[PDB]
RNA sequence: UGUCCCAACGUUGGGCCCGGUGAACUGUACAUUCCAGUGCGGAGUCUGGAGACACCCAGGGGGAAGCGAAGACCCUAUGGA
RNA sequence: CGCUCUAAUUGGAUGGAAGUAGGGGUGAAAACUCCUAUGGACCGAUUAGUGACGAAAAUCCUGGCCAUAGUAGCAGCGAUA
RNA sequence: ACCCUCAGAAGGGAGGCGAAAUAGAGCAUGAAAUCAGUUGGCGAUCGAGCGACAGGGCAUACAAGGUCCCUCGACGAAUGACCGACGCGCGAGCGUCCAGUAAGACUCACGGGAAGCCGAUGUUCUGUCGUACGUUUUGAAAAACGAGCCAGGGAGUGUGUCU
């Protein structure tokens, strides 16, 4: 697994991950992109809005195919990973709980960092015609947050 | 409170006017890079240089823009040849004991990186009293 | 007998592949294969004297 | 609207080419050039092939495209751009510092380039641009 | 008698957008190209011009002498059956 | 010039070996060397030997990995649930 | 271990052990291909063997390189004048003299200056040359053949006899 990428003062930060999760390492890069610079608080409202479906996840880099959304702003193509979604509120959840404990405010801290990694592949086999098989797996992925005071 | 190094670091040596003059050409003439052809296209390639062998390589066929072929063309001047660029030669040092028949005002002395610090401070501090300069000398705080 | 303990056989032309000897999908005996025989390995037979 | 021309050249009864060809070596040597009256400016030769060759300019092209002026205007211009590197960036750096006019919205008359000017009076063979645009089409706003 | 003149409208499942799942083919490099030329005589890459702001979505497949298969045709081998 | 292991002669290393990463110097070059960081136990030189001794290529082998791509498929069957 | 979080013997946070947890369980070292985040340089008007050699921008902790810039002056190979004087030519221009002079690459000396400053490295811009590599071939950039990328592996050996 990951550790963190960046350095941390303990007296004005607050940290986070997830391990080896199961979902797109690509919308993740996406989510994260997205809510860094963020106010964790701002952040999770975001996140159930996409999960809601009433704002898109600018996808930049793995958009092939992917159709334009109006709320995108700056850029055009965009969707709503809910997955994805619900384990950076995970991820949040945690970090905003490990501020409070610390005596912070965790909802007001500002995302200083937050990074997607792909750790591995669960591997996985798909039958295919002709008496051949095929890869067929999943993404695992780490993602670290760092939480600072204002 | 700041860093110095040990011994004669200032020291330099003394040249004939030729080698001085030989020396100076040397670091003025310089020479081509020499890195084996496309190294530069291909990870799986090296810098290091090989003969362009291919019937029709570029460089082989001496295409200008494709680079310097190794010829004894390219050989520095006999009398400055292994110079290090204060104009010393170098003399390689595993221990005291190598520092015995060196010519401070000729030659300056490398202590291999194996030596350890126990033994780099003897090194260093005899050298200094021959009137020999130690080319990688250690940095402590005065 | 390293390496050579194998029926490994090389399918030929027709399948995109080089023709290297395989049993089992797997490359063998071939000096340039993995698990193949040493080319020009040492010899009991040498005189070392 | 306004051009800091370091020169001001006056087209009428020039011959094109010869005007263009000092244009372009001022340009590229830094200079500010603005052609004035280029509807008078004029070329050489037998009218119906001289019209010939810009009337096919125009007719050649396809999806990529083959932009050709019809306007004196452009006429004037593209001629210039044939004789610099264009597509460099000194180039277009004095393509971009050189414009051509209709008639002259200058106060100051444009001076006449040595060695470009046609004497009517010795010659009848040759035609207008502002002439080659009214075959080709364009809209005499001048 | 929609085979045709000569196509139209409609029905269902796809196609398109969204959540979830999630391969393969293919990849010397570079690559926004077009017209001509040239070159081992069938060039996105040479030469001359022309055109060309970047990214993305959908399409039908003109080109990459596209991808797939060390040509079955033909000839050659002091080859095989 | 470089690699392995043997021998004689002779050195380095927990006051930090090999290796690796970045960087400085030398050699026409094969390649030699130094500095910092990492590492945490081995490593050289000269001479004379030794040989399963040097790779960009073989539709080469084995492993890992990127693009392909959040793309195809997860609709089509007289059993539409 | 204990405490917080969590649907939670998961994971995470805080903490504890040890020289070391970047020794935390397929756990020594930890290359490349390559991925995330980030720094430097370039960047949405512009052209493609990706570079070599020259020269500029911007960027640079120490260390292991320490040079570099401008006035002037000394030396000074080949080469080698302007102006002016005189004499030719229809003319462009030439001849003689001034003069093998002034100049002339490198190098050096005095004085002054730079420490991102010189070298060097990263990237980028300009100039010159430039259609990979290997192979087949009379001829390969080839619309001839091979490779997606990287690492590791991958091909003159032994005995006998002869010379
Ligand atoms: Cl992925
Ligand atoms: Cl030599
Ligand atoms: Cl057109
Ligand atoms: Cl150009
Ligand atoms: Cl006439
Ligand atoms: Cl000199
Ligand atoms: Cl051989
Ligand atoms: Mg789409
Ligand atoms: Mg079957
Ligand atoms: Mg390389
Ligand atoms: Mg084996
Ligand atoms: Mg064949
Ligand atoms: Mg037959
Ligand atoms: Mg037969
Ligand atoms: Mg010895
Ligand atoms: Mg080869
Ligand atoms: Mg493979
Ligand atoms: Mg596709
Ligand atoms: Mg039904
Ligand atoms: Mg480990
Ligand atoms: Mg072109
Ligand atoms: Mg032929
Ligand atoms: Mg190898
Ligand atoms: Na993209
Ligand atoms: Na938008
Ligand atoms: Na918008
Ligand atoms: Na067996
Ligand atoms: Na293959
Ligand atoms: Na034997
Ligand atoms: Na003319
Ligand atoms: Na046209
Ligand atoms: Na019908
Ligand atoms: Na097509
Ligand atoms: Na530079
Ligand atoms: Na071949
Ligand atoms: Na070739
Ligand atoms: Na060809
Ligand atoms: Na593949
Ligand atoms: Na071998």
């Amino acid at each position: 697994g990951i550790s963190y990428s960046v350095e941390a003062d303990p007296d004005t930060t607050a940290k986070a991950m997830l391990r080896e999760r199961q979902m797109s390492f690509k919308h993740s890069k996406a989510i994260a992109r997205e809510i860094k610079g963020k106010t964790a608080g701002e952040a999770v409202d975001y996140l159930e809005a996409v999960i809601e479906g009433d704002q898109p996840v600018p996808f930049k880099q793995h958009n092939s195919g992917v159709g334009h959304k109006s709320k995108v702003d700056g850029w055009d193509a965009g969707r709503y990973p809910e997955k994805a979604s619900k384990a950076f509120l995970d991820l949040l959840e945690n970090a905003v709980g490990n501020a409070d404990h610390q005596g912070f405010d965790g909802e007001a801290m500002t995302i200083k960092h937050v990074a997607a990694h792909k750790v591995g592949e669960q591997q996985g086999r798909k039958p295919r015609a002709m008496g051949r098989a095929s890869a067929w797996n999943s993404p695992q992925v780490d993602v670290e947050l760092i939480l600072e005071e204002p | 409170t700041e860093l110095q190094a040990r011994g004669l670091t200032e020291k330099t040596p003394d040249l004939s006017d030729e080698d001085a003059r030989l020396l100076t050409q040397r670091h003025r003439v310089g020479k081509p890079q020499f890195n084996r052809q496309d190294h530069h296209k291909k990870k799986r390639v090296s810098t290091s240089w090989r003969k362009p062998r291919g019937q029709l390589s570029k460089q082989r066929r001496g295409i200008k823009g494709k680079g310097d072929t190794v010829e004894a063309g390219f050989r520095s001047p006999t009398a400055v040849r292994g110079k290090h660029p204060s104009g010393f030669e170098e003399v390689r040092v595993h221990n005291v004991d190598d520092l015995e028949g060196v010519d401070g005002d000729t030659e300056a002395v490398r202590i291999a990186s194996k030596v350890g610090a126990r033994k780099r401070e003897r090194i260093e501090e005899e050298a200094e009293d021959a009137g020999i300069r130690v080319l990688n000398p250690t940095y402590v705080e005065v | 007998y390293a390496g050579l303990r194998t029926p490994a056989e090389s399918f030929g032309s027709g399948r995109g592949q080089a023709h290297v000897p395989k049993l089992d999908g797997r490359a063998r005996r071939v000096p340039q294969a993995v698990k193949g025989r040493s080319a020009h390995p040492p010899k009991t037979e040498k005189d070392r004297s | 609207a306004e051009f800091d021309a370091d020169v001001i050249v006056d087209a009428r009864d020039c011959i094109m080419g010869r005007v263009a060809s000092q244009v372009a070596e001022q340009a590229l040597d830094g200079e500010t050039v603005a052609v004035v009256n280029a509807e008078r400016a004029v070329i050489t030769g037998r009218e119906e092939q001289i019209v010939e060759k810009y009337e096919k300019r125009v007719d050649i092209g396809n999806d990529n495209g083959y932009f050709y002026p019809k306007r004196p205007d452009g006429i004037f211009k593209r001629t210039i751009r044939g004789m610099l590197p264009h597509k460099k960036q000194r180039g277009r750096e004095a393509f971009e510092s050189v414009r051509v006019y209709l008639g002259n919205p200058y106060d100051e008359d444009g001076e006449v380039l040595d060695g470009t000017s046609l004497d009517r009076l010795s010659n009848i063979k040759f035609v207008t641009l502002g002439e080659i645009s009214e075959t080709l089409g364009a809209n005499k706003t001048w």
